[PDB]
């Protein structure tokens, strides 16, 4: 539950 | 003899490239956010300045070596108990001692002790808080040993929620002895004394502005009129 974080983090 | 290996001065040339990439030493981007009033005034610029200082942050982590090794949830984890933390950091280099205030290029970027209680921070967070720019100014760290601090902090292997402690202390590892050998190797006596102990000081009294920030947000919070005014980022960061 962190897809903007985790959007940010990806590649 | 103590010798700074290829490798550690990769992984300093690394961070101070994406430092210079991450952090705008004109803060024109700053005209992009809610503006500043001067009843929680700053909150909506604040909020603003926090949350792409956040974005920053994460760009830097993503370029620490060995970062991109861990789970994406240990990075999550990694980031979300940092980030914060890492604000304060990286804003040693915006803060001046002349007026103990965060001075970002012109009088309308300047931020002082009453613009941060015009965010709903007591002298709880404030004072240890200028104290912690203070102490950290006075050190005169190199701008190699302020970005090794920052990756420091980020791979912190006894962070909340770390799945993987002994990926994130062995990447942990490989900067403080990038660093220790650095302070030996580059900084001069007298500067140099303790300096590594100084510096990891420095990372205890952020837990403990952490700790004290997770208070006064949780607070600020459970009022939704409050939260309303914040980014999303912020708030699925912070919350
Ligand atoms: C950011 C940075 C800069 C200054 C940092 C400052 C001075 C202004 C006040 C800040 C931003 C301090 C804040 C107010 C401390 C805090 C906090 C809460 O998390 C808070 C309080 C309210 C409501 C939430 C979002 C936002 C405003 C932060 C939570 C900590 C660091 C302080 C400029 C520049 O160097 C970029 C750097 O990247």
């Amino acid at each position: 539950n962190h897809p903007m974080l985790m959007n940010l983090l990806k590649d | 003899r103590p010798k700074l290996s290829e490798e550690q001065q990769h992984i300093i040339a690394i961070l101070l490239d994406a430092h210079h990439k991450t952090y705008d030493p004109t803060y024109a981007d700053f005209r992009d956010f809610r503006p500043p009033v001067r009843p929680l005034s700053m909150l909506p610029h604040l909020a603003d300045l926090v949350s792409y200082s956040i974005q920053k942050v994460i760009g830097f982590a993503k370029m620490i070596p060995g970062f991109r090794d861990l789970t994406s949830d240990d990075q999550i984890v990694l980031l979300k108990s940092s980030a914060i933390e890492v604000i304060m950091l990286r804003s040693n280099q915006s803060f001046t001692m002349d007026d103990m205030s965060w001075d970002c290029g012109s009088q309308d970027y300047k931020y002082d002790v009453t613009d941060v209680s015009k965010a709903g921070h007591t002298l709880e967070l404030i004072e240890p808080l200028i104290k912690f720019q203070v102490g950290l100014k006075k050190l005169n760290l190199h701008e190699e040993e302020h970005v090794l601090l920052m990756a420091i902090c980020i791979v912190s292997p006894d962070r909340p929620g770390v799945q993987d402690a002994k990926l994130v202390e062995a990447i942990q590892d490989r900067l403080s002895n990038t660093l220790q050998t650095y302070i030996r190797c580059r900084h001069p006596p007298p500067g140099s004394h303790q300096l590594y102990a100084k510096m990891i000081q420095k990372l205890a009294d952020l837990r403990s502005l952490n700790e004290e920030h997770s208070k006064q947000y949780r607070s600020l919070s459970f009022q939704p009129e409050n939260s309303m005014k914040l980014t999303p980022l912020v708030l699925e960061v912070f919350g």
